Parts: structure tokens; sequence; C-alpha cells
């Protein structure tokens, strides 16, 4: 199952 | 910016046993950028049908694919993998050699 | 034993070819079981093992929600990435992140990851405390300051030490013919004539799973390591592995070496010889 928050660099 | 070379091995899925179905592999492995060209081939001339793995990576971030296609051996005729990439000055050939 | 689950992510920049390509595939130890492909025309998660082939469609809908998601945020990433390195527009870039965990024999949580690289170089990582971030670059120190003020790490070992160790071990128990299984290596040896004085002796391993494997060969029981060509463990293409290792062996000292098979499909590891 995915990781579900967005993570921007 | 990185460009690691493509290592290359074709084989086949069971042992070769003449007039009996199989699996032509060629495994490419540990290069880098994606982009790589791989063909498959019977006595020169290129195979249509031919699939790949999805693309992933190791630990190391280099990437590797999985080509293949079915085929039935025969005593004469020659396969090879071609492979294209930034790293090779020109199509790398390796012939299939029913022994490695 | 110990078992894990990973999910990979590659987006490469296509200027002027179009939208950046994305692809993302997950693995339950050795056994890969999704994938998304931008360039695919499904546009959504998709079954690569038979196990997960029976998930519903709020499995399949919210993990194509998702990575889609995930997609964008890459895509977002590119352009940050170039801005950060000033970099210029017509040039093609990779951007990968790998995440997952590992649980061990007991599976309980043991390990969990998070990171980055840049044009296949490393440049964030999440550290096994699950607290802390390694930016080498000056570039990344920008990301890492960020996360560390947005507290990204704390949502992180949340999802790490929870929901991906809860997940892995329903994975395992709905595949366990597959993934709790072991096929043991099919061996044998060939012989063949190099000249007059010298022959090739290699030894195989086929039909194994899962991928760890050591093969060595021995003269007398002791080490050969620097005499022997031993490739890459190679996907058979059904799911299992092969793998080889050769010594030239001098006419008339066949009898002197021995293969060695360590593998945990294998009740007892194999030590081999031509004879």
């Amino acid at each position: 199952l995915l990781f579900g928050y967005p993570v921007y660099v | 910016m990185i460009q690691r070379t493509p290592k290359i091995q074709v084989y086949s899925r069971h042992p070769a046993e003449n007039g009996k179905s199989n699996f032509l592999n060629c495994y490419v492995s540990g290069f880098h950028p994606s982009d790589i060209e791989v063909d498959l081939l019977k006595n020169g001339e290129r195979i249509e049908k031919v699939e790949h793995s999805d693309l992933s990576f190791s630990k190391d971030w280099s990437f590797y694919l999985l080509y293949y296609t079915e085929f039935t051996p025969t005593e004469k005729d020659e396969y090879a993998c071609r492979v294209n990439h930034v790293t090779l000055s020109q199509p790398k050939i390796v012939k299939w050699d029913r022994d490695m | 034993g110990s078992h894990s689950m990973r999910y990979f992510f590659t987006s490469v920049s296509r200027p002027g070819r179009g939208e950046p390509r994305f692809i993302a595939v997950g693995y339950v130890d050795d056994t890969q079981f999704v994938r998304f492909d931008s360039d695919a025309a499904s546009q959504r998660m998709e079954p690569r093992a038979p196990w997960i082939e029976q998930e519903g469609p709020e499995y399949w809908d919210g993990e194509t929600r998702k990575v889609k998601a995930h997609s964008q945020t890459h895509r977002v990433d590119l352009g940050t990435l170039r801005g950060y390195y000033n970099q210029s527009e017509a040039g093609s870039h990779t951007v990968q992140r790998m995440y997952g965990c590992d649980v061990g024999s007991d599976w309980r949580f043991l390990r969990g990851y998070h990171q980055y690289a840049y044009d296949g170089k490393d440049y964030i990582a999440l550290k096994e405390d699950l607290r802390s971030w390694t930016a080498a670059d000056m570039a990344a120190q920008t990301t890492k300051h960020k996360w560390e003020a947005a507290h990204v790490a704390e949502q992180l070992r949340a999802y790490l030490e929870g929901t991906c160790v809860e997940w892995l071990r329903r994975y395992l128990e709905n595949g366990k013919e597959t993934l709790q299984r072991t096929d043991a290596p099919k061996t044998h040896m060939t012989h063949h004539a190099v000249s007059d004085h010298e022959a090739t002796l290699r030894c195989w391993a086929l039909s194994f799973y899962p991928a760890e494997i050591t093969l060595t060969w021995q003269r007398d029981g002791e080490d050969q390591t620097q005499d022997t060509e031993l490739v890459e463990t190679r996907p058979a293409g059904d799911g299992t592995f092969q793998k080889w290792a050769a010594v030239v062996v001098p006419s008339g000292q066949e009898q002197r070496y021995t293969c060695h098979v360590q593998h945990e499909g294998l009740p007892k590891p194999l030590t081999l010889r031509w004879e």
C-alpha cells in the first residue's frame, strides 16, 4: 500500500 | 552527469532441447541513464515480438530490464542480443551460447 | 525469515518530447506485485503477481489515485531541482525515489526507508532513526531544511512503523504460496575443452527462489575467489533466478575441485564434484 501524503523537494 | 554501461546476458529460461519451446532472454543491468535500446536477433534478422519487464533499479540506483521472446531452438539457428546505450560507441552484440 | 516491501519510482524529463516519463513498481521480497507506467494506456496501477489480482476496486482505485499524486510531485520536483542546480531546460534529467520497510523473522518492524537520487547520485535520505535526514549537496540543503520545518519525517515514521508493516504481512498471508515459498536450485556441471591442457568447469544453479544464493568453487577445500568467473544472479523470467560460477581446470585435475551451493531452499548446502 503506498504512502498517502505529498512530499516535494 | 553519471553514465554507467549495461551488463548483458543472453540465455534461455529452460535448458535448450532442439524441437522444444522455450524463451530466449536478454537481461541488461547496472546502467544509467535509463534510455537503452535492446534487440534480440535470429540469424541476424531482428525478432519482432520481444517484451520486457517494467523499469526498476538496484540499491545503487542503476537500472535493470529483462527482454524476452518465446522460441524453439534447432541445431542450425543462431540467436543473439544487440544493445545500444550512451556509453557504447556502437551496438554491442552478444551471441547466445547454449552453455552460458 | 525476514521480509521486505519496497516501492521504486523513476521520473525522466523529456524536454520538448512532452511531459516526463514516470514509472512506479512495488515488490515484496523478490516478487514484483504492482506497476504504473505513465506512457501506458490504462493510467491505472496494475497487478503483476497472481496473489494481488483479487484485491478489490477500493484497493486499485485508491492506489491509482496515490500513484498519480506521486507522478505529479515528481514532475514539480524535476523543475525544482533544475532550479537548484541552475540547469538548462534542454536536457533530460532523472529523479528516483525508493521507500519501504523490513520486518524480521518475528514479522515485527525492523527498518524503514525513504530516499531520493538526482541523475543517478544520492540526493537526500531519511536516516535509520527516522527522525533525521542526510543531505550531501548544498542544493539538497534547501530540501533538508524545508522538510525539517514542515515535519515530513514525522509523517514518514508514522507510515513506515504502521501502514507499511501492516500491509506487508497482509501481502505475506494473502500470497503465502508464492511469498512464503522457497524453490531450491537445480544444479549441474558442464566441462568444455579450452585447449589440450585446460578445460572450463561451470557449476550451474537454476530455478531457485528467493534470489539470494552463494555459489563458490574450491580446489582441495581452499578459496578460489580470484580464480572464479561468477555471473550476476539473473531472472529466468518465470519468477525464479539463475546463476553460474566457472573455473579453468588443468587437465587431469577435475577431482581437486568442488562447487558449493548455499540457498535457504536446500536442507543442507551442496558440495558437487566432477567424477
